[PDB]
């Protein structure tokens, strides 16, 4: 195993990674980051 | 890679940034949660180099 | 009076693929296969440029692959989820099932 | 003062006095970008 940092919250009982990743991947650049999907009412 | 629906609204959307929230201090003597909603989100943001 | 029941399931595998392209121009792979060299200093510059090129290129051509697999994963999990609005009332107020 | 106070640290030691024997600078560095393409038929 390695060590890598990253930041985990425990919810509920479950430690659960807590990603966002938009910096390291998606960035300065021309793809489509998802989780910003539209609505229709 | 955007059409017309994003900056024919840069005046519709962003000139929100045209109505609500604005130069700090001296009136409403009374309020810590949000001041640093535009001091606690303008100062550290984004992508490095 | 009851007799117990056994399930089978069976799923199927889907394919995707990723590709990247990576381009080399004509001045440089000419100063790559070695065909016009006049044996002096001044192309001996030039091929170390375009070996160079051809790296600061494969390198990201490469590290792409990496780099997508995440947005791979990102579209099919929003492909496959249900909204919690939905979800949780159905597991939570209803029980069993029929 | 100008060592022990703040009004310096954002700057970059490098180097021209007596300046402009010094014609001439337009001085520059790029980025690169790499490959994105996504997921799906785009």
């Amino acid at each position: 195993n390695a060590r890598v940092p990253a930041d985990l919250v425990i919810v509920g009982d479950k430690l659960v990674f807590l990603e966002a990743l938009e910096r390291r991947v998606y960035q300065a650049t021309r793809v489509a980051y998802p989780l910003i999907g539209n609505i229709d009412i | 890679h955007l059409n017309r629906v994003a900056r024919a609204a840069l005046l519709s959307d962003l000139k929100r940034r045209v109505c609500a929230d604005m130069f700090f201090m001296t009136r409403h003597a009374r309020e810590p949660r949000l001041i640093s909603a535009y001091l606690s989100d303008m100062v550290s943001c984004t992508q490095p180099s | 009076v009851d007799q117990p029941v056994h399930n089978y399931m069976v799923k199927r595998i889907h394919k995707r693929s990723l590709s990247a392209a990576f381009a080399i121009a004509s001045e440089a792979l000419s100063l790559l296969s070695n065909t016009y060299v006049d044996g002096t200093e001044i192309d001996s510059s030039l091929r170390i440029r375009a070996i160079q090129q051809m790296a600061r290129n494969l390198r990201t051509v490469l590290d792409s692959f990496e780099r997508g697999t995440a947005d791979q994963l990102l579209g099919v999990l929003l492909e496959k989820a249900p909204p919690l609005s939905l979800l949780s009332p159905i597991n939570k107020f209803q029980p069993e099932g029929h | 003062r100008f060592l022990e106070l703040g009004l310096s640290v954002a700057c970059i030691c490098t180097k021209f006095p007596e300046l402009a024997y010094v014609r001439d600078g337009v001085i520059q560095f790029e980025v690169q970008q790499p490959m994105i393409a996504r997921d799906g038929p785009h």
